């Protein structure tokens, strides 16, 4: 009988700053035990200052941001080169993606930008259109590793203050574009080292009033 | 069943058994297998009968069209047609379809179409369930250029070893000659074949 | 998941936990679970995320037609069976919903709908929905009067999903409270279940079970 | 819900004996389990067994059989054979019909001279020059069919060996970490080259996670008892 | 349906500098109801401690049978069990059912009391041991521990630093478990001395 | 069987158990009593499938019995439910095992406590200050949560019940037929014979 | 649905300095059955272009007819068909990808792995790969099949990431999937000893090989092994 | 299918059909309506011309469209009892999705889309 | 649904219908009203699966409704019974059919009778004295076999019906939450409030 | 698999290709599929490895306490043992063997054993996936009391063409020769015979 659907691999992180927001993912690219591509990329920068990722089974994902990125291209024709807000376009990944409700798309998207205020924004879907904006969520094989590690650190956990003994949260103090790289960087190097199919490489597509950036770092191959 | 065809020096050769079963049942044993789909178009057949039946109809009726406006097809044309048919419909066909014909440009040439609808310009070509234990015999015996009569005998003792081990395969066998002279039926006995 | 809603003297308590979850892996503790229809409407999430999510943003649309149509505020009535009426000609397809429309008009007074997939339609007073339904059913059966006061009421939502938040795996994350009045609802906060159950223990002397 | 290793192991002979080498990769699902875990075993003194497939049925298997052949050695005051190994393994393998999941490469030294086995879970067993087993055999196989040659060198067979194993770490998924290497020769005891190549260190992190003091909330404390 | 995810729960064990510590939460469940908060998972023989996730009959039965096994190892060794040696013990008595098994994920945890070293080991349900150096996980929630752990861990951390480590693993592990949390207990293991914590986390 | 709730209160056990047997169609009883006694200090609610929840109790009381007199002792109640955890830990493992879940509500007279243990069918065994089997604990359980004292009186414990009760046949689908309550305490085990 | 028939097996391929190498054999399977042993299975699309296609047979004749109609299609009311409006291997590929993966939407898929070998009209070398799912990525080599397990391993220590291109000649490249080719022989059941392979080079053009064979084969050692254990005879 | 646009603009902007189709309606038997303070009555003219007439069964003039709703018209019988029919169906209709029966102007509303709409589609006049 | 009944006696037409709507684990209500008046003397009960009831009850109603006002006539229970029987007919061979089980009880003006109609979801119709779908009939049908008389009053007909309503509080397993009974006459549909 | 027992006039030889195969992957290469059981009596092992090479052990096992009781075994009684193992366990195993032997009172006898556990003596066998291919050519070319070096030809143009059209047969073909003279191996590589 034919599957219709397959699984890639890899693994994103979407976290929103203050004044900014980061979308990384790895750029190995599998079937089964088997690598396809040590350098694949998975996050692109899709124009209006919006960066997006569709991991899962590829063909889907690629079709996906191939969908969105056009969805775009016609945005700006029908409305007089309006620039599409990151909320606009959450909605209008919903129902490209419950489009096909009863035949999905099987990826996990995550969008990152900003949003008409200039505050960092990330949003998160599953694969049939439901979603949440969202300041911190990991996608594929190695999201249950790398989110318990992100609730911990980024949004401080079970961390209190010493000598209050649990009576006072550490505060939640605002993280840099420098320190969420930090974070990200040994989010995706333990990832590496305790699952199979994170490796070879890391990029992150960094989102400011400036533009969109991109950094380049490289993961362990075996 | 046990079907093949062979060029030669003078066009080409359809050879064929009579067996039909159903089960362990022989349902016809004086079968021909060996269809003409054009005067000097034939072809062997093999899978499920209804199905090889309905694809050779079609195919004479297209081929009968094709030549009231464009004149006498190819070889590889019928080929095609028959091809187009399979392929197309491969989900809801079992058919393996042997075409042989002859044409005074080409002369004598063998196409087959195996199961899933793909064509095959082979010299000579063998199918059916048959065919199986005579692959290693054809390999080593097959000329090209051979005469009338080397290709007769050459498809006697082929399909007679096929015959003698499988049993889907048995009857008689049935031969079509294809040449310039052209169309002659052969027919041989078992008393004939089976002491070679 | 745990979802209610129940209605008395000041209208309808919408009250949800926060929690998703896929297998054992829990997903996310921020979960919107409460579907702001339009100002006057709320529906209950629970089921299918996108499902809920889609189709309750979808008939907000709906009754936004309606009234630009009509010249007048859509009932509780309608709103909700736009919405049963649409998933009943999906049914079998696979749609999977369990919600409360909830809502306060003129003629209708403070009305809540339970609308489900297979296509049910069911007004009533007190609904519970979720794999904790009946942890907070317990607290809200035993609890329940119509004249409680909209701070009573509030609270009685609260504790009924920390109840279930506390004994069903699938459910906690964050408490969310809701007032509808004919004015329109009011949003009353979100609340986190690990500071909120530790508060409730120490004030209402409950969960002697648990070590604090 | 056992484990079942990815792994690439492979076995080489050369002049003077046999070599064999493995990768250092224990995986749980798409997890790794364990980054440096030793899958070279001993059977015997000169005789030494690579594992894959369930990781419980192979340990157990070449203990259960390393136990006897001590025993059998004992018994008829001899250096135990490879073939005595081999056949105590696949009787042993084939009566439970391939419900022990045991893949083995075996190789040692002995009286009779050096020997390469393979053995497969259902009770097979096969000879050869060059072996191969585990999820990344066809990548280290790919390497052996290019490289290996006749009269093969310690050194030579040795580096063989290992570019095999590196073929699975790299290219293989469920192979990876680090490479094992035993050598055994004849006339000489076997060397064990734990960690022979370490080519997968991790780098240093960004940043360190030391928790300043107090952080975790705490209910109770209190003083265990472990003495009488 | 599945044995080893009806009761839920989790291990986790650290080496330190000239020490061990192992911690479990505390939760008993039937799938989706919770039954007890304080379900431990975590026992010792001697100085040896044993922490066993999975199916919770088979943890209580095993921690009688290892109760049962250790006692008369002692009566007639006339000396303590060493985690060494009770590892071996564990693997032994796992596979001899290989085809009918405990459904379980158990945990050692110790110092030699002979050489001081200090000394971590796990199973799977079969008796396959994986004596890791840095961590060893089991449970529901194994994935969040190892990605806890993998980032948060460092080699030869003092006992006090230890202890915020493992907790830390574990509580933000289990908050992304529905099966496991109600509570947790890490025991911190020196030569001579062990201290256990119980640490305060969310209850829902 | 369905229901079998329990609760320990600060001097007894009080064991809750419904009375209906149903099979299949038709109710066939409504004074069914799904307990034994197993020591004049101990006492044994159940539900499973059918037959093998009274084959079980009964094969237990009378190995209870027998080391009673054997030894011209009552063992305590922690004993008791070891033993019993055991044969049941035994039983998922045999050819047929026994479908039983069981609570154990005994007065232990050595340390003057009353004490709950909950046992189902795999032998996983719990103490509680308030158990139950099935689906009887998702309905009774947030209201036992929110109400339950260490030091309630017998009497309190009873209300706690009944209001366990009311909730359960408002809810609950199927008629139970209302429940057979019975108290283990210091002066042993009685029934209350209006609830 | 429903299945693959008539096979053929791996497709190989790898970048070099100057341009791709791509190769595959001439058999058709039918099972276990080797049927059809001249099967071509790597088609020229202009002088730029060469296709690579496993799998299914049927699958591959009826794409390898797109092909040739895509040629005769860019033909039409182009006067520079042959010059900057001719074919790239960008463009034979996304038409591929975009068929297989409309294919696979439909449940009714091509059965085919193929990679796209070529030359772009600045000189970038072309090499990505597509599947019957709609699948699609790239990388210095690329392999269908056994290939993917086999002969990647090999030709990745010769290009193991993009800079190694510059410095990987054509007679190395070759060098490598000629051997690549030899150790699929020994190891693929579904494999014969007569391939093609073709050169995709930005100063020589298209360079298409027929009739290849697989050469400087090591048997010798077969005659000393003997039994499976004990046998010594 | 007959798709003829019958209903067209005449230069002078203006659209015959529907203008010679209120002269059907000059034609047809007056009606009258007259709404008081707490209530509306409908008359109707009854043209003389036709005695021998059964007036039990004959079409009568005002028809319920629901329980609190009537209709009654002037121009060509045969077209109206398809607007009553729309009506009546429309009617029930509404009653089932939004659980309130017809505003008077909701139905009106109806009927005078149904009018508008036989102004330009083809095929209709 | 549940439970549905129906009696016909002298002079009108008597349905009874459960309470409860239950949605697997929860009882949600104790107050549905499973019934659709088609027209002022025609009542029609149902039964069967979720969501499909309603819709389809709601959409005869809404049928009999516009004939009512087409041609401003009541149509006989004969007559309603009949179009409904077709709609149940033409539905099981659809793509999805409705999973209703019906009964219509009217008061036909015209002949100054009763009429109970019993209308399966497979459009099975068959007139009775009185009938049942479900179980219902099972624990009942003896009972009435046995008191009913063609003869009898409305009162007697409520008498009889309570006797199966106890039958089936005590032998069902499921609590169905009490009826609510409705009477059929040639004055018209009426709920009895008390019951 | 391919393998094949020819009689001939001075003995009996055994032939077998080199291919072990798992699914598609060759595992082996040059596999010894020809095994001793006896000085001269050999096998031919087709079907699950496993189980023939447990047979073949527990057959050798029998020969070896049979030989120090009662001397040399005929070829007719190791066929016996191997079909007594086959039959009785048939349920259990899957083995396709060929029991080929020389004695000076009978000299060489060939018995083939089946899947069922059939004994069936005759003067050549042909067994495993590729000798499906080849019953027509050996049926034609087989000769009674051929020289050594024509059984020899015949045992190599046959396992050829096994090898050249099954995909589960292939590597070198080996040999074994059983005469008076005593026990002779012969392999050929494939640039020997793929020329054929
Ligand atoms: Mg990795
Ligand atoms: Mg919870
Ligand atoms: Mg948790
Ligand atoms: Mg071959």
């Amino acid at each position: 009988q034919f599957n219709p659907y397959g699984d890639n691999g890899g693994t994103i992180l979407g976290i929103a700053g203050e004044d900014f927001a980061v979308l990384a993912g790895d750029t190995r690219n599998i079937t089964d035990y088997s690598i396809n591509s040590r350098y694949e990329p998975k996050v692109f920068d899709c124009g209006d200052n919006i960066v997006m990722s569709a991991n899962g089974f590829a063909a889907d994902g690629d079709a996906l941001v191939k969908r969105f990125k056009n969805s775009v291209k016609w945005y700006h024709f029908d409305h007089n080169d309006k620039k599409l807000s990151i909320n606009s376009a959450a909605r209008n990944i919903q129902h490209l993606l419950y489009g096909k409700r009863f035949f999905p798309y099987y990826v996990h998207t995550i969008i990152a930008g900003l949003d008409e205020d200039g505050k960092g924004a990330v949003y998160s879907f599953d694969p049939v259109g439901s979603y949440e904006r969202e300041q911190c969520r990991a996608g594929g094989a190695a999201a249950s590793l790398i989110m318990p590690f992100l609730d911990n650190q980024v949004n401080f956990k079970n961390q209190y203050e010493p000598g209050t003994n649990g009576k006072v949260k550490k505060p939640l103090k605002y993280l840099s574009v420098e320190e969420v790289i930090k974070l990200v960087r040994d989010s995706f190097t333990s990832a590496t080292e305790r699952h199979i199919q994170v490796g070879d490489g890391l990029e992150i597509l960094i989102v400011t009033k400036d533009g969109v950036r991109k950094e380049f770092y490289e993961l362990k191959r075996d | 069943t046990s079907i093949m065809a062979v060029t030669f020096k003078d066009g080409v050769i359809l050879g064929a058994d009579s067996r039909t079963t159903t089960g362990a049942y022989i349902a016809n044993r004086v079968t021909d297998k060996l269809t003409r789909v054009h005067d000097k178009i034939w072809c062997c057949r093999s899978g499920s009968a209804a199905d090889t039946q309905a694809i050779a109809d079609i195919v004479q009726y297209h081929l009968e069209l094709y030549t009231s406006q464009y004149g006498t097809p190819s070889t590889e044309t019928a080929a095609s047609v028959f091809k187009e048919l399979c392929y197309e419909n491969k989900d809801n066909l079992t058919a393996g379809i042997i075409v042989a014909g002859y044409d005074d440009k080409n002369k004598g040439e063998v196409y087959t179409i195996p199961l899933g609808g793909s064509v095959h310009k082979l010299p000579y070509a063998i199918a059916g369930s048959g065919s199986t234990f005579i692959y290693g015999y054809c390999d080593k015996n097959f000329r090209e250029n051979m005469s009338k009569e080397e290709t007769v005998d050459f498809i006697k003792h082929s399909l007679s070893q096929a015959i003698k081990w499988d049993g889907s395969s048995g009857g008689v066998i049935r031969m079509v000659v294809l040449t310039a002279a052209g169309v002659e039926r052969l027919i041989f006995y078992p008393d004939e074949y089976e002491q070679l | 998941t745990t979802t209610l809603a129940f209605r008395f003297q000041g209208g309808i308590i919408v009250a949800v936990d926060s929690r998703a979850t896929a297998g054992n892996w829990v997903a996310s503790q921020t979960v919107k679970k409460v579907i702001e229809i339009n100002p006057f409407l709320l529906g209950t999430m629970a089921g299918g995320a996108a499902d809920c999510q889609f189709w309750e943003t979808w008939l907000g649309s709906q009754c936004r037609l309606h009234e630009l149509r009509e010249k007048e505020r859509i009932s509780v009535a309608a709103a909700s069976k736009i919405l049963s009426n649409l998933v009943y000609q999906y049914k079998g397809a696979g749609l999977s919903m369990g919600t409360m429309i909830c809502g306060y008009t003129r003629k209708e007074g403070p009305t809540i709908y339970y609308v489900d997939s297979d296509g049910t339609r069911l007004k009533g007073d007190i609904f519970c929905v979720g794999s904790g339904q009946t942890f907070a059913y317990g607290v809200l059966d035993s609890n329940y009067k119509w004249d409680l006061s909209v701070e009573d009421a509030l609270y009685l939502g609260k504790r009924s999903i920390l109840a279930a938040a506390h004994r069903d795996a699938y459910s906690g994350g964050s408490v969310n409270l809701y007032h509808v009045t004919e004015d329109g609802w009011i949003y009353h906060g979100n609340h986190d279940v690990g500071e909120l159950f530790w508060k409730v223990k120490e004030e209402e002397g409950s969960f002697n079970n648990v070590i604090g | 819900k056992a484990t079942s290793t990815g792994a690439t192991i492979v076995g080489v002979k050369f002049n003077n004996g046999v070599v064999i080498a493995a990768d250092t990769r224990s995986t749980q699902g798409p997890i790794v389990a364990d980054k440096n875990c030793a899958k070279l075993h001993r059977i015997s003194p000169k005789i030494w067994c690579a594992g894959a497939g369930t990781a419980a049925d192979t340990e157990a298997v070449t203990q259960l059989i390393g136990s006897n052949i001590e025993l059998h050695s004992l018994y008829t005051s001899r250096e135990p054979r490879v073939v005595s190994a081999l056949q105590m393994l696949k009787q042993h393998l084939f009566k439970y019909q391939g419900h022990i999941g045991a893949y083995l490469i075996v190789a040692g030294v002995d009286p009779t001279g050096s020997h390469l086995f393979s053995i497969h879970a259902h009770g097979s067993t096969d000879v050869g020059y060059y072996l191969s087993l585990g999820s990344g055999s066809l990548a280290a196989m790919a390497v052996l069919e290019s490289h290996w040659k006749q009269d093969l060198t310690k050194e030579e067979a040795i580096k063989l060996a290992s570019d095999a194993i590196q073929a699975g770490i790299w290219n293989d998924l469920g192979s990876g970490s680090n490479v094992d290497v035993c050598v055994m020769e004849i006339g000489k005891d076997a060397e064990y080259l734990r960690n022979y190549l370490t080519p997968n260190v991790r780098e240093e992190k960004q940043k360190s996670y030391k928790f300043p003091r107090g952080t975790t909330a705490v209910l109770k404390e209190s003083i265990v008892n472990i003495c009488d | 349906s599945d044995p080893s995810s009806i009761n839920g729960g989790i291990v986790v064990a650290m080496t330190g500098k000239d020490c061990v510590a192992i911690a479990c939460d505390l939760r008993l469940g039937s799938q989706s109801l919770g039954v007890s908060n304080k379900f431990e998972k975590i026992f010792h023989y001697g100085h040896v401690f044993l922490g066993i996730t999975g199916l919770a009959t088979d943890v209580t039965t095993l921690n009688e049978m290892f109760r049962y096994k250790t006692n008369l190892y002692k009566l007639k060794e006339e000396r303590a069990i060493e985690p060494e040696t009770f590892t071996q013990l564990v693997s032994s008595s796992l596979y001899e059912r290989r085809f009918g098994p405990y459904f379980v994920g158990p945990v050692v945890a110790g110092i030699n009391s002979k050489s001081g070293k200090p000394f971590i080991a796990g199973f799977d349900l079969i008796g396959c041991i994986d004596e890791a150096k840095d961590f060893i996980v089991s449970g529901t929630a194994s994935d969040q521990l190892f990605g806890m752990c993998e980032s948060l861990y460092e080699p030869n951390l003092e006992p006090e630093d230890l202890f915020e480590t493992i907790s830390q693993a574990l509580l933000n592990a289990a908050d992304r478990d529905a099966l496991s949390g109600w509570g947790a207990v890490v025991y911190i293991i020196k030569k001579d001395e062990v201290v256990k914590r119980y640490l305060k986390m969310r209850q829902d | 069987m369905d229901i079998i709730l329990g609760i320990r209160v600060q001097d007894s056990v009080i064991l809750a158990s419904s009375k209906a047997v149903t099979r299949g169609i038709s109710v066939l009883k409504d004074s069914d009593d799904k307990t034994r006694q197993l020591s004049p200090h101990t006492l044994m609610s159940f539900a499973g499938e059918a037959g093998d929840t009274v084959q079980f109790a009964e094969y237990i009381q009378a190995n209870i019995q027998l080391y009673s007199i054997r030894e011209d002792y009552e063992l305590s109640p922690q004993a008791v439910s070891s033993f019993v955890r055991q044969e049941l830990a035994k039983s998922i493992r045999s050819r047929r095992p026994y479908q039983v879940n069981v609570l154990i509500g005994g007065y232990d007279k050595k340390k003057n406590k009353p004490e709950l243990y909950q046992i189902d069918y795999l032998g996983t065994k719990v103490e509680l200050p308030y158990g139950a089997h099935g689906y009887s604990g998702f309905y009774t359980f947030s209201l036992l949560d929110h109400h339950y004292r260490p030091d309630m009186t017998t009497e309190e414990g009873l209300d706690l019940l009944k209001l366990c009760v009311q909730e359960l046949e408002k809810r609950m689908p199927m008629d139970f037929k209302g429940v057979i309550v019975k108290i283990v305490d210091k002066d042993g085990i009685r029934q209350v014979d209006d609830f | 649905t429903q299945q693959p028939i008539v096979t053929g097996t791996s497709v190989i391929s790898m970048k070099y300095d100057n341009g791709v190498i791509i190769a595959a054999d001439n058999l058709g399977s039918y099972g276990s059955l080797l049927r059809f042993n001249g099967v071509e299975r790597l088609i020229p699309v202009g002088d730029n272009t060469v296709v690579g296609i496993s799998g299914d047979i049927s699958d591959m004749q009826h794409i390898e007819r797109l092909l040739k109609d895509l040629v005769t299609e860019n033909a039409y009311d182009n006067p520079l068909a042959d010059a900057e409006e001719a074919l790239e291997p960008s463009y034979i590929f996304e038409y591929l990808a975009t068929v297989m993966y409309q294919r696979r939407s439909k449940m009714n898929p091509l059965w085919n792995a193929i990679i796209v070998a070529g030359v772009q009209s600045n000189g970038d070398q072309f090499l990505r790969y597509v599947n019957l799912l709609g699948v699609t990525y790239s990388s210095p080599t690329l392999a269908t099949g056994f290939g993917a397990h086999m002969a990647n391993p090999l030709l990745r220590k010769v290009v193991d990431r993009e800079s190694d291109i510059p410095k990987t000649t054509v007679q190395v490249a070759e060098e490598a999937i000629v051997n690549a080719m030899r150790v699929l022989y020994y190891r693929d059941a579904r494999s014969s000893r007569n391939f093609s392979l073709a050169i995709i080079d930005k100063n020589t053009g298209l360079t298409f090989k027929k009739n290849l064979q697989v050469e400087n084969m090591k048997w010798d050692f077969a005659k000393d092994i003997k039994g499976y254990g004990t046998q010594k005879i | 299918g007959y798709d003829r646009a019958l209903s067209i603009f005449s230069p002078d902007g203006h659209i015959f059909q529907v203008e010679y189709a209120l002269e059907a309606v000059k034609r047809g038997t007056c009606a009258v309506g007259v709404k008081g303070k707490n209530c509306v009555v409908l008359g109707c003219e009854r043209r003389s011309t036709l005695k021998l007439q059964d007036t039990r069964i004959t079409p009568s003039k005002v028809s319920k469209i629901d329980s609190h709703v009537v209709l009654s018209f002037s121009g060509l019988n045969a077209d109206s009892r398809i607007l009553i029919e729309k009506a009546r169906v429309e009617a029930q209709s509404h009653r089932l999705t939004l659980e309130d029966p017809v505003t008077v102007e909701y139905l009106t509303r109806y009927v005078a889309g149904v009018q508008q709409r036989y102004t330009q589609s083809g095929g209709v006049r």
